[PDB]
């Protein structure tokens, strides 16, 4: 099915071609559009109060990185690199090696957030949810060499950001 | 042992040359050529600075991530030169200023300043050195930049035996006062010049080859407590230089002498400025002082450099002092004879 | 736990550090060195061994699915203790 | 007086006056862009805190690079870099113009706008919020309010 | 039948040459315009010397077909310069002005690293 | 969190801290693993 | 019937087995192979020197009418003699239908220009010879579209490398972009993904 956006022809009586002389000669759809940006001067302004108010989120929001641990303080990860193999910029780098302990641990945890795409996936592929996208997005730096992470910065991310990263898992891992 | 940082790569950007180099006087015009070669093949380059953060911004995109590094120093605070120094292998000094201000005078800048940077880079095991001094350096010149120039040059020789001394003429380039400083006399009409300009000789020499030189140095190990001798391949008369000048931007050439007093007192006025002055009574000295035939000091050639005319580099220093584009040529100055 | 070098570095808990000569030190001049104060090998270390009465436990890390993939930890040898692959929290048998 | 009184007080009113009427000119190359965009629209209007929607190289003070910057695209960038009267400052917006982003490793994009012109915020995402962009001007602001360019000359 | 193939523009390395010569003789005269119009700091004993440089590398060629498409990148640089589409970056990356001259003899090429 | 607070552990920082760039604070990046390749340390008593 | 699985159409599988042996028969002496793939695609594979003559039938004929070029791309295939695949892609209004015309070139080896049957063959053309270097004779106005000036190579092509050969940065000695031969920080990290287990039977090749 279709319509016709413009196929009109307008009607020739004396009447209507008045009506279209006046329009011509006294600007009345001109003065019609003042109107609507009148009504607008007196509409309540949609600006929100930055940086006393921040504009609404969402639990599933991707912002920056965080490296978790488990409530007894030993951390997640266990090194096996899924992240690495399925983050679609190749901005992870990771080597590991037995610790003293002969646990499973990393040495190398770098995230390069200058090719990070901020997309999700490394979230996805961890299976025991040691890689997560905090609600952080507030994180901009002076030099590019800030923007470079390793496990240190990642760590001190989860360290910090943990009581409200855990909230936000807890209220999407059901649709996950 | 802990040095000698096995280079790796191609020599390029991302590549490691090995070189930590703490670069003081970075932010000014030889030192804006001097990192910017050191960073080309993936150089540590340590930039002490006393000026805004804002105005080393020019130097950031020079080294790759990570490649360069800022401090700030003072002149007279021997432990932030400690900071600066203490993990380099060569320290290169270039700082020096035209005039004097009401904090630091010729004597701080090429002598203490000097000296107290080559004192502390003993002190910290630093292995090469390398200072600039002049060409005309010599304890019986007319002019005060001149003299302490040869004062520290001595003084630096002392404190490390070591050190490399380069000694360039007049250096020529695109944020040069040399050229430059023989365009903008136009804003004053006639062109002055002692004796017409005719008594007095310049070898100006490159800023790419002065660079060149510096960098050849470091790598060499025969120019270790060796001094040096940078000068162009070409001499001529300060009155056809600055005739040349003028050629090349198409401006009204229209010169005329000036007794020695007279200019000097003129000199005394523009130093009156609480800025940068456009010229002083040190200056005209400097200009009109016939540049030191050196025989008996390696010059380029030594390092491997092949010195670059003034003709070739004129017109890209020069060109935007004309007032057209695509004019639509000028004829080289005399070339006084060797010897 | 963390241990400062001699120099004065403090070291990771992956047991990195300059040593004093490196040219590499520079960086941290005017700035400092990022270290996690909350070693991983020390907190576990400090997590009480559950006793439990059966020759097979499983462990999940706790949280239910919140937690990582279940496996199950045998137990028969009694010169050591049953340790969790994943988190790392050890098991024990009652006296048996 | 002692004069150091007279220029930190001389570098408070300069500094204002910069950081309170900042104008920028938006290189807008790819999608964040759209988000550049959106921070000029009426939730975040940051036309209210003295920032422009737009303007010419000639009357701007601070270049947003916004998108990625292709190897045929990169002299031009720089010309106009050149143009700007200083004081200029550059704000590097998103993954793309960081280090390369998703088109890092591509055989025609420049890694990085910092090869080609000095930065002074990097703004990360892919792309940053309307929200992350209006932060990082904010903090630009609060870098310059930081300068000290009377002091440092008082002292020279 | 095997060695049976279609042409380009030239059936034989005579005709081949031909072109060769009408390209070799429309940048000898462009030169000088490029030099001026792009503000370039070489001089045109320069431009004209990089022009033969690029044409005797590749005086070896035997197929017409291959020379054939020599010249046609050729016409296409050509009027990429003439119609200022390129940019003075793109002109003097003939020179590579900043590149260090690569030793060449084993010696050099031995000191500075493992490539041959 | 007055109403609902959140769960405390013990290696959660009890002290926030704000966005630390251009300052003495601010994050360096360094390679978080040892040197990979030994090499050998010449005798350092004399032979002949 | 299953839920996860693409239920088969075999109505328009049939209909397009039809009109390809209709073309083939019309046009015999180009028409070198014609197949349907089983989500109900037509193929029909023909000679190079061809592209004018079945092109413009395919357009012109009344039970064709196939009067849009959707997409003419090109394929790199190292391993075939011609290793270049020419692919047009086609739709007709008249009869809901859509069908892809291939055929072969190489390195030297000239085709023919389409522009005179379908004119927005124009820069796809520009495109194939700039990403693959594939020639097209005849054509108004031919040359890199993509690229950046002077670039030298074509990047689509099997063998040249992702990173490419040069890198662009400016240099502040002689104060413009330069180009230097590329080095990176970080090499590309590259994957052997591919099981050594057999996946679809179907496809098996003999040995
Ligand atoms: C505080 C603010 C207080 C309000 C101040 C007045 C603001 C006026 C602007 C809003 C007008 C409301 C919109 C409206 O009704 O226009 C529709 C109407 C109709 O527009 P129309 O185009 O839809 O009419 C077409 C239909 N026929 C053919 C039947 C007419 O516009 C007018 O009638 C205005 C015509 C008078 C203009 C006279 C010419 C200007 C001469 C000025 C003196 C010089
Ligand atoms: C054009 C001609 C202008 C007239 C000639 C020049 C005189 C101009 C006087 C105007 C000065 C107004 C200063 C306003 C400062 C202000 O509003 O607060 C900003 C800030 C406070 O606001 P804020 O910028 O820090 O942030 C506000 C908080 N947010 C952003 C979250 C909403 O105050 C300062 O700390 C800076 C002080 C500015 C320096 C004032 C001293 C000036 C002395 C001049 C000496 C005489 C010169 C000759
Ligand atoms: C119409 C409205 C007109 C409004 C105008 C009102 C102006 C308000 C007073 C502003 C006074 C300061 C303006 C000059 C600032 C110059 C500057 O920012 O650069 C720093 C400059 C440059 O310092 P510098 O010497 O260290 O740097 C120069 C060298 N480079 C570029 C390589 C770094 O500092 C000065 O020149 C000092 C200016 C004099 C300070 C005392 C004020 C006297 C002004 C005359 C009265
Ligand atoms: C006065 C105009 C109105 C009028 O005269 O009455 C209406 C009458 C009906 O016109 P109509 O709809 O065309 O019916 C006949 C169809 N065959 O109209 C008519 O029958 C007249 C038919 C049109 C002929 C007269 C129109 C003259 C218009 C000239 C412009 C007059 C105004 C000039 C000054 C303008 C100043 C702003
Ligand atoms: C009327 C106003 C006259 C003052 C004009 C000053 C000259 C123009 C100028 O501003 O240049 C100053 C120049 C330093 O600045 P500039 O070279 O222009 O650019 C630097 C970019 N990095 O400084 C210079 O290098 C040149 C300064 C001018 C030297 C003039 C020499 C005076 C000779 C005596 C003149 C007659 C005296 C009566
Ligand atoms: N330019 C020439 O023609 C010649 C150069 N030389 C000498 O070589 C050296 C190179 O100087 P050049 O780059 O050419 O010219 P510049 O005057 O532009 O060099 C200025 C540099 O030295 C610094 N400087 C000056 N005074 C001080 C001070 N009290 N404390 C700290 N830093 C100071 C400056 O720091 P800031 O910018 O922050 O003020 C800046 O980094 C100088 O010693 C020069 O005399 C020798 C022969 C010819
Ligand atoms: S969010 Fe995507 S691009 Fe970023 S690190 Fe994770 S997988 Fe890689
Ligand atoms: S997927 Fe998770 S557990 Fe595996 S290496 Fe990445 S962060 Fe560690
Ligand atoms: S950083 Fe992301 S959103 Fe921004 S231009 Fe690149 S791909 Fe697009
Ligand atoms: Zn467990």
């Amino acid at each position: 099915t279709y319509k016709y956006v413009n196929l009109r022809e307008p009607s020739m009586d004396m009447k209507s071609v008045t009506d279209r002389a006046a329009q011509t000669l006294l600007w009345t759809e001109l003065i019609r559009g003042l109107g609507m940006t009148l009504s607008y001067l007196f509409r309540e302004p949609a600006t929100i109060n930055y940086p006393f108010e921040k504009g609404p989120l969402s639990p599933r929001f991707r912002g920056e990185h965080a490296l978790r641990r488990y409530p007894s303080g030993e951390e997640r990860c266990i090194a096996c690199k899924l992240c690495e193999a399925v983050c679609p910029a190749q901005a992870i780098t990771i080597e590991a090696e037995p610790r003293a302990d002969g646990s499973r641990r990393t040495t190398r945890y770098d995230i390069d957030m200058t090719k990070c795409i901020y997309c999700g996936f490394c979230q996805e592929a961890c299976p025991v949810d040691a890689i997560v996208e905090g609600p952080n997005f507030e994180f901009s730096t002076e030099t590019h060499e800030e923007l470079l992470y390793n496990k240190e910065k990642l760590l001190n991310n989860g360290d910090k950001w943990e009581a409200e990263i855990a909230a936000n898992i807890q209220a999407d891992y059901l649709y996950r | 042992l802990h040095h000698a940082v096995i280079p790796h790569g191609k020599g390029g950007r991302s590549s490691v040359s090995g070189i930590v180099a703490t670069v003081f006087g970075a932010t000014g015009f030889l030192g804006r050529y001097v990192v910017n070669h050191l960073g080309r093949m993936g150089s540590q380059v340590i930039v002490p600075h006393r000026c805004e953060p804002y105005d080393t911004m020019h130097l950031r995109p020079m080294g790759d991530l990570g490649q360069i590094i800022f401090m700030d120093w003072n002149g007279r605070d021997k432990d932030s030169i400690r900071r600066a120094v203490e993990h380099s292998s060569v320290v290169i000094n270039l700082v020096g200023r035209e005039w004097e201000t009401q904090n630091f005078d010729f004597e701080d800048v090429f002598v203490k300043i000097p000296q107290a940077i080559a004192q502390v880079s003993k002190e910290a095991g630093v292995e090469k050195f390398i200072h600039i001094s002049h060409l005309n350096a010599d304890i019986k010149s007319s002019s005060k930049y001149l003299r302490s120039k040869a004062v520290g040059e001595k003084e630096v020789r002392e404190t490390f035996p070591e050190a490399t001394i380069i000694k360039p003429a007049e250096i020529f380039g695109r944020e040069d006062r040399f050229l430059n400083y023989f365009a903008n006399i136009r804003w004053f009409g006639g062109v002055p010049l002692i004796s017409l300009g005719k008594k007095t000789v310049k070898q100006p020499v490159y800023i790419v080859d002065v660079t060149k030189g510096i960098i050849n140095a470091i790598k060499d190990p025969d120019a270790r407590g060796k001094t040096f001798a940078f000068v162009g391949p070409s001499r001529y008369l300060l009155f056809d230089l600055v005739q040349y000048v003028f050629a090349v931007a198409h401006r009204p050439f229209l010169p005329y002498p000036l007794p020695h007093f007279a200019y000097r007192w003129i000199g005394r006025l523009f130093e009156i400025s609480p800025f940068e002055p456009w010229t002083t009574r040190d200056k005209v000295e400097r200009i009109h002082t016939t540049d030191k035939i050196l025989p008996h000091l390696p010059g380029l050639e030594d390092l491997g450099v092949e010195a670059t005319p003034l003709e070739l580099k004129a017109i890209e220093v020069l060109r935007r002092h004309r007032t057209y584009r695509w004019l639509s040529d000028v004829q080289p100055a005399k070339t006084i004879p060797t010897s | 736990g963390v241990r400062t070098s001699p120099t004065g570095e403090k070291v990771t808990h992956t047991g990195q550090v300059y040593d004093d000569g490196d040219y590499r030190k520079v960086r941290f001049v005017g700035r400092q060195k990022e270290v996690n104060e909350n070693f991983a090998i020390d907190l576990i270390a400090e997590q009480p061994v559950s006793q439990v009465g059966s020759r097979v436990i499983s462990c999940d890390g706790g949280g239910g699915a919140l937690g990582h993939p279940r496996v199950y930890i045998n137990l028969d040898k009694e010169t050591k203790t049953g340790t969790c692959g994943y988190c790392g929290l050890q098991f024990r048998q009652q006296h048996h | 007086s002692r004069g150091e009184y007279v220029v930190a007080k001389l570098d408070d009113l300069i500094n204002w006056a910069r950081r309170s009427s900042l104008w920028p000119m938006t290189f807008g190359l790819a999608c964040c862009a759209v988000e550049m965009m959106h921070m000029a629209a009426p939730r975040y209007d940051m036309d209210r805190f003295g920032v422009v929607f737009r303007a010419s190289p000639r009357q701007s003070d601070v270049m947003i690079v916004a998108g990625t910057l292709t190897n045929k695209m990169a002299p031009a960038l720089r010309k106009v870099y050149d143009q700007m009267p200083e004081p200029r400052y550059v704000v590097s917006m998103g993954s793309c113009a960081n280090g390369g982003g998703y088109y890092h490793y591509s055989y025609s994009v420049v890694r990085g706008c910092d090869r080609i012109v000095p930065v002074d915020i990097y703004v990360p995402g892919c792309p940053p919020t309307a929200e992350a962009l209006l932060y990082g001007i904010l903090q630009l602001q609060k870098k310059i309010k930081r300068e000290k360019r009377l002091r440092i000359w008082y002292r020279r | 039948a095997s060695t049976s193939v279609k042409p380009i523009f030239s059936r034989d390395m005579n005709e081949a040459k031909r072109r060769v010569r009408e390209l070799y003789r429309a940048w000898y005269r462009e030169v000088p315009n490029t030099v001026h119009l792009f503000q370039l700091d070489i001089s045109v004993k320069q431009g004209r010397d990089k022009v033969r440089e690029m044409f005797k590398k590749n005086a070896h060629i035997t197929d017409p077909r291959v020379v054939d498409l020599l010249v046609i990148k050729g016409k296409m640089e050509l009027e990429e310069t003439i119609k200022v589409w390129k940019q003075r970056t793109h002109v003097m990356r003939f020179f590579h002005e900043t590149e260090a001259p690569r030793p060449k003899d084993f010696l050099s090429k031995f000191y500075v690293g493992h490539d041959p | 969190p007055t109403v609902k607070p959140p769960t405390a552990r013990k290696f959660i920082w009890t002290n926030h801290k704000f966005n630390l760039s251009g300052t003495p604070q601010q994050y360096v990046p360094y390679s978080t693993t040892r040197k990979k390749i030994q090499e050998w340390v010449p005798p350092s008593t004399p032979y002949k | 019937t299953r839920p996860t699985v693409r239920p088969r159409n075999d109505v328009a599988h049939k209909q397009l087995s039809a009109f390809g042996e209709y073309v083939a028969e019309i046009l015999p002496k180009y028409v070198q192979q014609v197949q349907v793939s089983c989500f109900n695609e037509l193929e029909i594979c023909i000679h190079p020197d061809g592209v004018i003559p079945v092109l413009t039938f395919l357009r012109d004929h009344s039970n064709a009418q196939f009067k849009s070029l959707a997409d003419l791309t090109a394929v790199d295939i190292p391993t075939r003699q011609n290793r270049f695949e020419i692919v047009y892609n086609l739709l007709s209004l008249r009869f809901n239908s859509r069908i892809r015309v291939k055929t072969y070139t190489d390195e030297l080896t000239p085709i023919e220009s389409s522009v005179p049957v379908y004119k927005a063959a124009n820069w796809y053309e520009r495109e194939i010879w700039d990403m693959f270097g594939v020639f097209f004779a005849n054509h108004p106005d031919l040359r890199r579209i993509l690229t950046d000036y002077g670039f030298e190579g074509h990047p689509f092509r099997k063998d040249f490398p992702l990173s490419g050969y040069v890198e662009l940065r400016y240099d502040d000695e002689v104060k413009r972009v330069v180009a230097e031969p590329v080095e990176l920080a970080q090499e590309f990290r590259k994957f052997d993904l591919n099981s050594p287990w057999e996946a679809f039977p179907a496809y098996r090749q003999p040995p």
